[PDB]
């Protein structure tokens, strides 16, 4: 699964 | 404390630099460093120290699952003992991981969290607390692993109540901690419908509050709703 | 001498598991710790130790050159005042990776080139003396600059000449060390027709040898010529 | 330029 990138 | 004699700013200015040479432990050296000085973050510092832990960490979770993947491998009928290498490498990489998200944590609680007030930065550094405790219970196995998941999960139900409060659902750190958590149930928790129950009110609820946007805040609010997409297609 | 209370073999394992890892670091050291053992490499145990400091190496190499062009950058006219963070930040990086060439140079003089006695082992290491010379030509500028690019000239011309006398020319080491030092002709020793002359004869002389090899040898052959070239495209 | 990659 794909978790929050940095923004 | 290899960092206390330098200024601030420019212990910011050089985890700006590593990060264009994408000098990761150097950046988040740097950023552990400007933490210490005391002060709040702004947000941009804020997503610097989010990018250097993040790569440091990501390193070692890919490294850990490599060898994880062996070990198990390892550990099959009709696996040749090897002897305790893998074991040992594994282990020594798992505890250089821990060490990384104990020190992620130990800024968080000293003492990060407790100066937060704002919504955007409190949320911030609660999301921080519940992905790094995430990353400790994704190598748990033993005594703590049920204490570790339920401090990952106090950490993100905390943030979400307040982003739910003070945050537009469009507001990309409200969505990416909601991708997040969202995570949490799917991968560790072991609760697969509450993940795409929170993913696919998340997204809807951020589609119906993106006529309010600027096109630039459009674009960062649209790229996690995507994941968040990307999700629950490789879910459902 | 972190290494010395494990097994030769140990190490030699667990540089194989840091390569899946993608742990360069570790494995650098799991093979300084092998040499460090005393006993003569064997031909998978140098490319080992080759692969784990190519690649710290390499990435101390493109942080500096980031580094090195936003530092020439800011000394340009028009540039703004930003302080010594730049200049210090990339003495860093270049103390880091002089170290590191300082290291490997060390383990060949302690003692892997005095005890490598047939060809394809003192071409190997003769070799990677030029290579960590030549990556510490890349940054030097003071007194010593004239004598380290003789020094990596030194090696690759007696490397050189061993090959010649000693190993086919389509041998992979005979050729990644004819590219290699033409790469030292035309980036180091400003001497591009000595790059371009050393890359055409290379290249053509393993041609006429390739008939002589297995389906196997003539692929490893053809990949190091086609980086000769590639660069003889580069070149001209 | 290419420099040789590691066999
Ligand atoms: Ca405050
Ligand atoms: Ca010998
Ligand atoms: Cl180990
Ligand atoms: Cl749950
Ligand atoms: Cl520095
Ligand atoms: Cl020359
Ligand atoms: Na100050
Ligand atoms: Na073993
Ligand atoms: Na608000
Ligand atoms: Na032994
Ligand atoms: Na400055
Ligand atoms: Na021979």
């Amino acid at each position: 699964a794909h978790s929050s990138p940095a923004s | 404390g290899a960092m206390g004699s330098m200024e601030r700013a420019s212990l910011i200015q050089k985890a700006k630099l590593a990060e264009q040479a994408e000098r990761y432990e150097d950046m988040a050296a740097f950023m552990k460093g400007a933490v210490e000085k005391g002060e709040e973050l702004s947000c941009e510092e804020r997503n610097l120290l989010s990018v250097a832990y993040k790569n440091v960490v990501g390193g070692q979770r890919a490294a850990w699952r490599v060898l994880s993947s062996i070990e198990q491998k390892s550990n099959e009928e009709g696996s040749e003992e090897k002897g305790p290498e893998v074991r040992e490498y594994r282990e020594k990489v798992e505890t250089e991981l821990q060490g990384v998200c104990d020190t992620v944590l130990g800024l968080l609680d000293s003492h990060l969290i407790k100066e937060a007030g704002d919504a955007e930065s409190r949320v911030f550094y609660l999301k921080m607390k519940g992905d790094y405790y995430r990353y400790l219970a994704e190598v748990a196995t033993g005594d703590d692993k049920k204490r570790i998941i339920d401090s990952a999960r106090s950490a993100y139900q905390e943030a979400m109540d307040i982003s739910k409060k003070e945050m537009p659902p469009t507001n990309p750190i409200r969505l990416g901690l909601a991708l997040n958590f969202s995570v949490f149930h799917y991968e560790i928790a072991n609760s697969p419908e509450e993940a795409i129950s929170l993913a696919k009110t998340t997204f809807d609820e951020a589609m119906a509050d993106l006529h309010t946007l600027s096109e630039d805040s459009y674009k960062d609010s649209t790229l996690i709703m995507q994941l968040l997409r990307d999700n629950l297609t490789l879910w459902t």
